[PDB]
């Protein structure tokens, strides 16, 4: 059934948490949850977007981490303390992206793992923005309010 | 370490001289700022042996002394029979306070025996009869007072505050 | 906030860079960077604090935990920074690289539907842009960029500004599918673009560079002998080191002119090891001076007042490298003339350089020595001469190196591009027309222990050879 | 649209100093970070867009993923020498403003103190502000509706402010500036540039090396492109105020703060300014 | 802010609105004409042959095909009849967007500045010192009625006051120079 | 029934006295005046959520809650605001423990763990239109005794 | 793997000899740096009777005791009632850590009887009576920590840690 | 007209015996109200002397010294070298300004030439050591206001008054 | 060593007969180099006069006058009425900083009366009135520079930025 923006934060938030089993990727997480949000006001959605899927250096086998998580609870993010919570947060993204049946999930991935699907997805993220920008904004909030309870500072 | 001496503001003039300092120094405890008598003492929990004041112990909460307290030290030829204390001035009273707390002080307070020949009953005395405010503010607020009448025209503008500012419970026997 | 002191310097031959790894871009010229004055300051802070810290103590503390210790002059995340450098120069007005014209509309034809290399190169005062697939053309252009033939035959003589000239002179080209000429015009204008700013190289360029400190930042517990340790490593770092590039070759060297201070109380004796410098008569003496300064901090009536905090964290030998002077391996010698010197410091580093196949003249024994120190080598046996616990003929003996097993050691002496080198160059003067080369070699946190003055006597074969 | 996308370093090129320099770089940022994907037979098949050039050029056949890596970072700096060439400053727009504001202020009757800054070193405002920060990491501080880069009337009270209680105690400063239970008697405007010599922003680069690194093992320099403001450019706020007390602390002031820094990275000798001039309005 | 190619004339910025807004400013002069007497009909004019074209997004002082608004936002616009006049009396364009689509661009338009409070010894930012504020930009229009019962003060007032009335001070932040705003009268000048 | 107030009275004398600095008191006391209001606007949930940001509960501030559930003698360390906001989600969850809304069982084992901490969360959202209803004068009472008894900074 | 023993902070004198060495090597994890006990191992669902003072097996989570870590061993004295542990020590519970551990670690724990014979009523207890955490500085923390009284000038903090950072359950049985 | 002259306030003394009368003429513009120093004036770009104790003019505009202005001129032996500014009370750069002035000034300022022989390394110096603002005061803030040690018990709060607001350049040389 | 001679700008003819050496060395200050003018010197504190027109001293820090620095000697027949002094080299505030001085400097600023008959009243003003300008320009920047109408054709953008570069506070009394 339906769940509410902070609910999704919730479900989102914790399949996140037990992936990043370093201490250092999940305060890296943190800093990431702190402003990307101010970041995707300031620039947009679909630029912030593209500039997380750059910073989480994909094209590796975090990837197919990225797509495991979805589904296995039982997935790690791999990669160096900056790639992991710029993936972890893309992740964050994409759960929203997901549950809110704004875009599906394979259109997603594929989109995510294929040179040409990227670019009909940034023709997508343009045609469905306003229904995203309408309220992505509480629900990372919210993201944001549970990483700073949830992991300490440095 | 510090010495303040504390005075009963009575109804008599037994309060001129039994201890010595007025001054001392550069600093008084109680202020007068066109706004009162600041940082006043009003130890509660004892009484007053009416005759000469010597305040006395007792258990009620009810009863009060309001009285000065200056820095000074009662020469230390008294107090051969009575009370001196000395805490770390943070279990101290003060009123409208505007000083800088000395974080530890030794005071001198005039002490009567509790009086077993005969019961004590405080009762309420409240300092009324300005005409002994007019005898105090010469028996205190000139001497160990350096300040009053100096650039004060706020003369009565703080007297009429002994009389909203200090009260206390005498035996009256 | 008000003035420190001011150190008139000068450097020479200086290979600078900003966000393209030349001093000059078509915006403006930067021969002298703060940024890397900061930088170089403190790593040399680091380096002189191990010193001291080593001949004290024998211990060797964390690079984190030493500029952690000086946060309090060098800044950090937690704080600001209490000195403020500065540096002023002639000229610094507006000196953009402007290419007002270049003739390659040939060169374009020359490259249709074809997949094919294009080199340049400066020939005799004319710049050639040498076709890979058997072509060359005499480009002609015009430029604010006035390159003397002194600087072509000196960027030509030196076989390592030749070699750091690969990336800046070479431009594969695919045509083959299809190519306008406007975009052909742009890649090329490009490519000269690139290569003619590397040759910007100046000389004596002469820069004052100030020190502002932040007053609030009064003595606190330690602040008045952090900041006078810190000012005796900017006279370290301003004696051994230099700006730019190359230095660890010669390159951006300084010397010191004129220091005028203006708070004796902090400056007094920095000021006067300064100005110690200002004539130097000759090859040893200039040694002695090193010598006195390098233990003025170790064993004057003043040395040091606050190693005696808990702040620090000793290096792990299997996991750290650190550079601290040794203070004996100092040899100096007079050149007379600058540019021939650093044209056969090239000799003096190169695995078949002329001046170390007479001075080691080994196999296998030449190339441990070079991968030991003189920099980060490109290893294509030789690791005898670098084990740990193994036959010590020549002692080069790394730390935490094994036969056959890599440790941490081992790949980082081995594969770790950006390894500066132990061997170092330097080449001063004193206003005076008379200059002396010195060499010399930081000693590794790496290097289990090694026989110092045989190491000494490569050193000074070495310094008197490299002339 | 992606066809406003592929198409939008012509746009910075061509319609330079008159597009709106905060959405381009937003929108180039989007081809930065896809670069891979917009070069893959989807440069629009035009000719002056800077994107196949990236195709004739080859730096590397035994990786692909290399090749589109460096021609990655020289499109990273290519774009900063694009903004930086192409978006340049016209004042004019600055100066009426200005002068209205002035006019505004002369009707409701404060003292409007006019000052006149020049960058002398290649400054940093705003390092952390949104401007090229999705393909640089650093930003500017930066007006999208005027346009410009600019200093903010908080940051210039911030400094003066600083500078006053520093040598007028932590007391007359707030006598100027206020406190939780006074306003302040000086108003600041926003600084805005009004005149530059040839550019308005500048390419520069810094390497860390060593910042956050244990030993020589671990050391590695990261180059970070970034845009800065370049020298010789003017910028000009207002300083208005009712009570003429305040004239005094802020006229003598404004000299001294400046030659000092006024932005980001001044420890290094960044952001260092010059009083061009002063001149003050009084009203009644 | 306006991303716009196919346009002769580049602009950085768009005046930008929704049918939504129009509909309560012509909610507020309808509603006023009740209750006064007083008609502003002009505007009542411009603001109906505005909103008769509810549903589509329109341009109303250019020919801009399509544009990207505050580089999230792709729209396609239609002209309207040039006999629509300045309303905002300029020469900048004005867009009128549907309100679904508005309502995104009209919030992600405002200027979300960060400011700090710095440590006057580390000269380093305080922990907890870091902030943001919202903006409205520079040249934004509000519209707003001051209504008045009968009186011989209220005509004074009318008459005298709010002629020589023009510049005031809004809200907050008036020490980092916001707030500054003038006040046009439709009676004064449409 | 109004035993709310009395409930107020012991959270209030347990934070009251667990507020050694003065001004981890006053900042309680604006915490107080703050959250109930934020709590009537924008819902419990929300609120929760903003103050056990700005509570911080790491390891140890969580044991100092714990243990003065227990010992009327424990304290709250850290900054005046980072205490404060954790001494007003001790309210919370006190009255949470109190009225039987959640047994203190499970709240204790959430507290030490950041791995069922999620789980209280999780719980608490399913609580949520219940909690938001009863509260009310809980927090409102303790609202008025920090205006009462706390000095205006 | 290096020893560290366990045992917390009683009120029945059953303090003072609890491991035969007192450190048994130069290493500790429960630091005294003027800044209180730092590292203060906790084990919930563990309460103390102190008439022979060891923590019973309990499934209580509320029942927390919470002691010292000492580096000992049970003396080879009392190892029938203990049960040994080797642990990766970071499944510990410390409180105010100041850097990194071990990570591999054996301790024994004062362990009493499952106490089948009757049921654990818990009984909750906290720590006043300063002279109580006084002289249990004495009986344990000279003979453990030379460290007090020699390089602690202000013990003062520590006393008044160890009386609000320390609680404790018991039986009363 | 109305005559007022400025004292400067470094750490030294030039002092004691420099100015003719305690009251001057009609007031120490500069006053002593219980809330510090008021109307302190500033001078720009001058600076003082260690000993010498003078204004010189450093053209510099980041050097500046504090002072007074008490009404009198100094000992009618002097202002051949010192300075005579009649201003209109608006151009004055004053501090802490707590009430107003007579809008028409005539300042003596102790003034010299800079230098002719060596340049001026003027030094940014503060004003603290106590003992060195308590002879202050008892040369001027009490040879100069007799409504000290009479009334003035707050000097607490003028003492950092004078400790911080306080500072000015010195030569050094 | 290196005397040099501000020339301030004002906009009256009292730059006709002021110095003896105006021809100084290689070096000047103020430069005329392809770019504008460099190395101006401001200074505060000092407003002009037009009748025997010098630099009057002043405090109202807003006051203040841009000029040249120039190598030379103030006339021989001054000098004893005037202000000279040796500054460091970097205590000279100089717009549009060029390069570096040299260390040291000796300058002598006319420094008239103080004036202290009349009161000060200064009034800023600006320089405009194109031929007020090019007489001047006339005056000084073809006479101390070779440079000008021989090495330069261009400084109409020297005529159309001084007359904003340059100003000064007055008084016309």
């Amino acid at each position: 059934l339906y769940e509410e923006d902070y609910k999704l934060a919730l479900e989102a938030f914790k399949k996140v948490f037990n992936a990043l089993t370093h201490y250092g990727a999940k305060q890296a997480f943190r800093s990431r949850a702190r402003d990307l949000v101010e970041e995707i006001y300031n620039s947009g959605f679909i630029p912030t977007f593209f500039y997380i899927i750059s910073k989480a250096e994909l094209n590796s086998d975090s990837l197919d981490s990225l797509i495991s998580l979805f589904s296995s609870d039982n997935a790690i993010l791999r990669g160096s303390d900056e790639n992991v919570s710029y993936s972890a947060y893309l992740f964050i993204i994409l759960y929203y992206l997901i549950k809110r049946g704004i875009i599906e999930q394979k259109f997603l991935i594929q989109a995510l793992r294929c040179e040409k699907t990227r670019l009909d997805l940034i023709d997508k993220l343009y045609n469905l923005a306003p229904i995203i920008s309408a309220k992505i904004r509480t629900y990372l909030l919210a993201i944001k309010r549970l990483s700073e309870a949830l992991i300490e500072a440095r | 370490s510090t010495q303040r001496e504390y005075v009963f503001i009575p109804i008599t003039n037994s309060i001129t001289i039994d201890v010595k300092i007025t001054i001392g120094g550069s600093d008084h405890i109680t202020n007068i700022d066109e706004r009162g008598i600041h940082n006043v003492l009003v130890i509660t929990g004892y009484a007053v042996d009416e005759k000469n004041g010597r305040l006395v112990p007792t258990l009620d909460p009810c009863d009060y002394v309001k009285g000065i307290l200056v820095a000074g030290t009662p020469q230390q030829a008294q107090s051969n029979d009575f009370l001196t204390l000395k805490l770390p001035a943070n279990k101290l009273y003060l009123i409208r306070k505007k000083g800088n707390i000395s974080d530890d002080l030794k005071i001198y307070i005039p002490y009567s025996s509790p009086d077993a020949r005969n019961s004590m009953k405080t009762k309420p005395v409240s300092i009324s009869d300005d005409t002994i405010v007019n005898n105090i503010i010469k028996e205190v607020f000139d001497k160990i007072y350096n300040i009053t009448q100096k650039e004060k025209v706020k003369i009565e503008k703080v007297k009429e505050d002994i009389k909203e500012l200090f009260s206390y419970y005498a035996l009256e026997q | 906030e008000e003035l420190l002191m001011s150190l008139k310097l000068k450097a020479l031959y200086p290979l600078t860079g900003g966000y393209n790894r030349h001093s000059i871009n078509p915006f403006y010229e930067e021969l002298v960077r703060p940024t890397e004055i900061k930088g170089l300051w403190r790593w040399w802070n680091r380096v002189l604090f191990n010193t001291l810290a080593y001949s004290t103590k024998g211990k060797l503390y964390t690079y984190e935990s030493i500029d952690r210790l000086f946060e309090d002059v060098f800044g950090s995340e937690n704080k600001k920074s209490a000195v403020r450098l500065e540096v002023i120069t002639d000229e610094g007005n507006d000196n953009r690289f402007e290419l007002s014209y270049v003739e390659l509309d040939k060169v374009i034809d020359c490259l249709r539907n074809y997949k094919r290399k294009v080199s340049l190169d400066f020939i005799d005062n004319t710049l050639i842009a040498e076709i890979e697939g058997s072509t060359k053309i005499p480009i002609s252009f015009k430029s604010n960029l006035d390159i003397d033939k002194i600087i072509k035959d000196l960027v030509h003589n030196n076989k390592l500004l030749s070699f750091e000239l690969l990336g800046f002179k070479s431009v594969e080209i695919d045509a083959t599918k299809i190519s306008d000429k406007k975009i052909l015009k742009e890649i090329l204008r490009d490519l000269i673009t690139n290569y003619l700013e590397y040759f910007n190289i100046k000389q004596e360029v002469t820069f004052t560079l100030n020190i502002y400190l932040d007053k609030s930042r009064e003595h606190k517990q330690n602040f008045e002998d952090k900041l006078k340790f810190a000012l005796y490593s900017l006279l370290v770092f301003i004696l051994l080191g230099g700006i730019g590039r190359k230095t660890s070759r010669g390159f951006g060297s300084l010397s010191i002119i004129d220091v005028k201070c203006y708070d004796n109380s902090i400056c007094k004796k920095i000021e006067d090891l300064a100005k110690n410098f200002l004539k130097i008569s000759s090859g040893n003496e200039l040694k002695s001076k090193i010598e006195s300064i390098l233990d003025c901090i170790k064993n004057s009536c003043i040395d040091t007042l606050y190693i005696e905090n808990n702040i620090l964290s000793e290096i792990d030998p299997k996991k750290n490298v650190v550079y601290f002077i040794n203070s004996d391996l100092f040899e100096v010698k007079r050149i007379n003339d600058k540019e021939k010197v650093l044209a056969n410091i090239y000799k003096a580093v190169s695995s078949e350089g002329c001046c170390i196949k007479s001075i080691i003249t080994d196999k296998y024994v030449r190339k441990s020595f070079l991968i030991a120190f003189g920099g980060y080598r490109k290893v294509e046996f030789i690791k005898n001469y670098l084990c740990e616990t193994c036959e010590t003929v020549s002692s080069f003996n790394i730390v935490d190196f094994l036969l056959s097993e890599g440790s941490f050691m081992s790949d980082y002496i081995l594969q770790y591009e950006h390894r500066n080198s132990l061997l170092r160059f330097k080449l001063i003067s004193d206003n005076s027309n008379n200059s002396y080369l010195i060499g010399y070699i930081l000693h590794s946190s790496y290097f289990k222990k090694i026989d110092i003055k045989y190491v000494r006597c490569i050193l000074e074969k070495l310094t008197y050879c490299v002339i | 649209a992606i066809d406003f996308l592929v198409n939008i370093l012509e746009l910075i090129k061509e319609k330079q100093c008159n597009i709106n320099l905060f959405s381009a770089i937003s929108l180039t940022s989007i081809v930065y970070n896809n670069f891979g994907e917009f070069l893959s037979n989807n440069q629009s098949y035009s000719t002056n867009n800077p994107l196949l050039k990236y195709h004739i050029i080859i730096l590397n056949d035994k990786n692909k993923t290399k090749d589109v890596e460096e021609k990655r970072n020289i499109f990273k700096r290519e774009v900063a020498e694009l903004i930086s060439r192409n978006f340049k400053l016209d004042g004019e727009k600055v100066r009426n403003y200005f002068d209205s504001l002035k006019e505004v202020l002369k009707s409701l009757k404060y003292t409007i103190v006019d000052v006149e800054i020049t960058t002398r070193t290649r400054a940093l405002i705003g390092v952390s502000t949104s401007l090229g920060k999705l393909i640089f990491g650093s930003g500017i501080s930066f007006d999208p509706y005027m346009n410009l880069p600019y200093i903010p009337a908080s940051e210039i009270k911030g400094i003066v402010r600083s500078y006053i209680e520093g040598k007028l105690g932590e007391q007359e400063a707030e006598e100027i500036f206020g406190n939780e239970e006074r306003e302040g008697n000086v108003n600041f405007t926003d600084a805005y540039p009004t005149r530059s010599k040839d550019f308005l922003f500048v390419p520069d680069v810094i390497t860390p090396h060593y910042n956050g690194k244990k030993s020589e093992a671990d050391a590695e320099p990261r180059p970070v492109i970034h845009l800065t403001i370049a020298p010789k450019v003017t910028f000009r706020f207002l300083i208005y105020y009712k009570r003429e007390d305040v004239g005094k602390p802020i006229c003598d002031s404004m000299p001294i703060i400046l030659i000092r820094g006024l932005g980001a990275r001044s420890s290094v000798g960044y952001s260092l300014f010059e009083l061009r001039k002063i001149e003050v309005i009084k009203a009644a | 802010r306006i991303i716009e190619i196919d346009s002769a004339k580049p602009y950085v910025w768009v005046y930008v609105t929704t049918y939504e807004l129009l509909k309560k400013v012509k909610l507020y002069l309808d509603s006023i004409s009740q209750l006064s007497n007083a008609s502003f009909s002009n505007l009542k004019n411009k603001i109906d042959t505005i909103l008769a074209k509810e549903g589509k997004n329109i341009t109303l002082d250019s020919d801009l095909k399509s544009a990207i608004l505050n580089e999230d936002f792709y729209v396609e616009l239609e002209a309207l009849n040039n006999k629509i006049p300045s309303i905002i009396n300029a020469g900048v364009p004005l867009l009128v967007l549907e309100d679904s689509i508005g309502r995104e661009v009209i919030n992600r338009s405002l200027i979300r500045v960060r400011r700090i409070r710095i440590d006057r010894d580390k000269k380093v930012v305080e922990t907890g010192g870091l902030w943001s504020e919202e903006y409205v930009p520079m040249k934004t229009i509000f519209f707003s009625v001051l209504l008045g019962k009968e009186s011989k003060e209220s005509a004074i007032f009318a008459s005298c006051i709010l002629r020589n009335l023009r510049y005031v001070i809004l809200g907050g932040k008036e020490t980092i120079g916001k707030g500054i705003v003038e006040l046009r009268w439709v009676k004064d000048v449409i």
